[PDB]
RNA sequence: UAUAAUGGGUCAGCGACUUAUAUUCAGUAGCGAGGUUAACCGUAUAGGGGAGCCGUAGAGAAAUCGAGUCUUAAUAGGGCG
RNA sequence: GAACCCACUGUCGUUGAAAAGCCAGGGGAUGACUUGUGGAUAGGGGUGAAAGGCUAAUCAAGCCUGGUGAUAGCUGGUUCUCCCCGAAAGCUAUUUAGGUAGCGCCUCGGACGAAUACCAUAGGGGGUAGAGCACUGUUUCGGCACCGAUGCAAACUCCGAAUACCUAUGAGUACUAUCCGGGAGACAGACUGCGGGUGCUAACGUCCGUAGUCAAGAG
RNA sequence: AUAGCACUCUGCAAACACGAAAGUGGACGUAUAGGGUGUGAUGCCUGCCCGGUGCUGGAAGGUUAAUUGAUGGGGUUAGCGUAAGCGAAGCUCUUGAUCGAAGCCCCAGUAAACGGCGCCUAAGGUAGCGAAAUUCCUUGUCGGG
RNA sequence: GAUGCAGUGUACCCGCGGCUAGACGGAAAGACCCCGUGAACCUUUACUGCAGCUUGACACUGAACUUUGAUUGAGGUUCUAACUCUGUCCCGUGAUCCGGGACGAGGACCGUGUCUGGUGGGUAGUUUGACUGGGGCGGUCUCCUCCUAAAGAGUAACGGAGGAGUACGAAGGUGCGCUCAGCGUGGUCGGAAAUCACGCGUAGAGUAUAAAGGCAAAAGCGCGCUUAACUGCGAGACCCACAAGUCGAGCAGGUACGAAAGUAGGUCUUAGUGAUCCGGUGGUUCUGUAUGGAAGGGCCAUCGCUCAACGGAUAAAAG
């Protein structure tokens, strides 16, 4: 596969670009709706890992506005987008 | 034969253009006014080695 | 022996692209020509390579006009 | 066994929402003679052509 | 190709698209914004085992941001969503 | 010149008496001679008065076992039945030319449906057939580089079709056209008619465009 | 292949050969001997060329490998500065001063070394032979049979 | 190149002895020829590596005395203790091995280990293109113009004819201004053909370069001022298997020339070219393997190939 009869291949006649970031491998993304799986009112990295929405080897997490939540939460040490923060406040939670 | 050369901004931003010249007919160093994107103004540019 | 010929150039695909009575949009190329076989009228622009293009939306029309009798292409809105 | 990736292709192709992005050629070393329009228009990323998408899929199964 | 192109003297028996792993598409069944366990324990096709994997969000080389994001002096224009 | 050692000519034999011989002739025959027994030299090595000769009927690199089921774009072969559809031998690239890859041609599923095709009408560019000498070139005959007459041209044009091609509207008849995805085969073509190059206006010759048949189709 | 001839190497723990070493043959020999190479009884003999390649001898003039490590530049480190920022020891990264043999370049000898024997070269064939194991035209021409 | 097809001629059924004209008779997947990015062996001033030989530095490796050069570094002359002896004698011993003891001749040499330059068909692995009216020899391999090309595009031959691998800080931009060339008449050493006046007919002049298509708002010619031979883009379309290629209205910023409307994103256009990997240079609000830095990496601009067998097997290859 990738042999075209002798003519320079597609993957060899194009340039290489970019580099790999180490911290991106340990950074984790979390949808807003997944907080329902959390047991309890405290949302933290440890609680997310316990709920199995974040892998154990990750070192930080981010929450994005993807779904909907019908519960009250308190977020500790987790980055929130503007929309996710607004949704949490509307649902009746708090940050820090 | 024509030789490649660099025209460096006088402003010190490091911006440079690249062109060619005939050494026999143009021994002198090249002046020219050109636009510098970094400082967004028209300034003088000096001939220099393409290197 | 051998022959000193045997060379040719690649094709260039020249000619008319939109014919009279058709509809065009601004920017559509109408004529590909090496020289100015056709000239530009209203709403038609000329490129550096003598290409004729439409600068407005409408209907293409060919005509013969002038003392020289040269051919013109224009766009009617 | 597990399928193995073609690392040479993995270093040239990245995945988008509906396809693959790539960089363009003819911008490495010979640039003085090239026009400014070509210099600017050859910059940036483009999309892989549909005809060649299949080979990229074969060479990069897990991306 | 009747070919004066190849193979077969005849009969009986044997003789060539398989298996393991990974992946992609289709059909079919379970569950369903969720789905599923691996090694392993287990008088063992049961039961337990949630580590892990796929899906649920993209943009950007990256920092980073995020229903937006990259480019740019620019809320302009444009690319990918 | 016998024994013994050789192998110059001819006949026979060539599924032989014989995987190298018989018969009739031929050479050496006290020598660099012939021969028994037992030892030494081992494979990129040995030995060779030298032919790449010999090294167990095997030698431009012995034999046996193992790597091993080596690789082979090459040649051959590939086993029961019925129904539906149905190609190509082209373009581009290639240490490529009898291989392969993308596109074109086949098939199945999904989506989508007349947005399609034939014909009629309407609009549009041309520089070919023919023709001509107004440019370029060339030809003959006359009267003063010119003038009158006359002829020619793929790379000449003052001219110029039929067809072909593009766009819009419309009657009738045809589940057409386009998109997404699964699976291919194929990339050695042949003859004939028409317009041509090449050849001798030769070839069941060769190279293009275009239509029909064969390929894959019997009567 | 041979008897004969000639060139060259070898002073003995010889040269040369086999072997991974130990060691063995050469040889229990010693330049009248041993190895390599070419020609090939005998008679008459064996012309010219050292430009090229090789070999032998000399030269010390240009080039430098390891090695050695002058100088320079950089990172970090202390203290000072309202602020511009200024900025050392030590450690560390990098540079290549000088020293440095052969070999190559250079000069001379060597053809019974390889090789060459048509204005130019290094010089363009002495003796002897000749349609020949060499001659294309060719069944060259003349005489014998 | 027919016992088996078509039309015709001849021919009752079956042996034995002989013969070789045919059954493209039997025998051995043609050795001749060509091909495969097959094999082997041989050659060399093909590519590349090693054995062998050889140069120097460090170690084995010590003492004393002297000479001469640019603190060091090159010699010379003696010595004996490391070290050599395939030299004599004594013992183990009954022995031309070996070991030890004594003597003698050499001796800091020779030789060996590590490193390093040179030589290296002795040996080893390899390479040595394709097209082609068979192959070889010759020619060609990429780009531009015309014809073949059948009045849209495209269209082959070792078909017919020519060019290219550049040039220009003006030969670019703008405002303004001007038209060529050819002939007929008079004039200086100047006439077929040198400068200059008038008049006639007419684009045959020119356009950096080959040809084609073009060129009066001249795209031809001159003058002044200038750097738009800009930066960020870019509606839309041509061409295309991909990689690529081509034209472009219009918006923002800063400019040049114009009183101004306005023109300018290199030159009348179509040839003047080279992908990827690797490395160099200027910037960089990116990254920085515990932390702060740095090194290294990424991004923007740009430099190094006649990779011409010109989609470019390896960095390096003949018979």
């Amino acid at each position: 596969p990738g042999f075209e009869g002798g003519q320079t291949a597609i993957y060899r006649r194009l340039p290489k670009f970019g580099f790999t970031s180490q911290i991106a491998l340990k950074t984790a993304e979390v949808r807003l709706s997944e907080l329902s799986k959390v047991e309890g009112d405290i949302v933290s990295l440890e609680t997310l890992k316990a709920a199995n929405v974040v892998r154990r080897d990750q070192i930080r997490a981010r929450i994005v506005l993807s779904g909907e939540i019908t519960r009250a939460f308190t977020v500790q040490g987790v980055a929130l987008t503007k929309g996710a923060k607004a949704a949490i406040e509307a649902a009746g939670g708090k940050v820090e | 034969m024509r030789d490649k050369i660099r025209l460096v901004s006088s402003a010190g931003t490091g911006y440079f253009y690249t062109t060619t010249k005939n050494k026999r007919t143009m021994p002198e160093k090249m002046e020219i006014k050109k636009f510098d994107p970094k400082i967004r103004q028209h300034v003088i540019f000096k001939e220099a080695k393409i290197k | 022996g051998s022959t000193k010929n045997g060379r040719d150039s690649n094709p260039k695909m020249l000619g008319v692209k939109v014919y009279g009575g058709q509809t065009v949009t601004a920017g559509n190329i109408i004529v590909r020509q090496r020289g100015t076989e056709f000239h530009a009228g209203a709403n038609v622009g000329m490129g550096r390579d003598h290409t004729l293009f439409a600068t407005a939306d409408g209907v293409v029309k060919f005509e013969v006009k002038g003392q020289f009798g040269r051919r013109y292409v224009k766009v009617e809105t | 066994a597990k399928l193995k990736t073609r690392r040479g292709a993995a270093k040239r192709f990245k995945a988008t929402a509906n396809g693959f992005k790539r960089k363009q050629a003819f911008k490495r070393h010979i640039l003085t003679k090239k026009s400014a329009k070509r210099i600017r228009q050859l910059r940036g990323c483009v999309m892989v052509h549909v005809s060649d998408v299949a080979s990229v899929r074969r060479m990069c199964p897990y991306i």
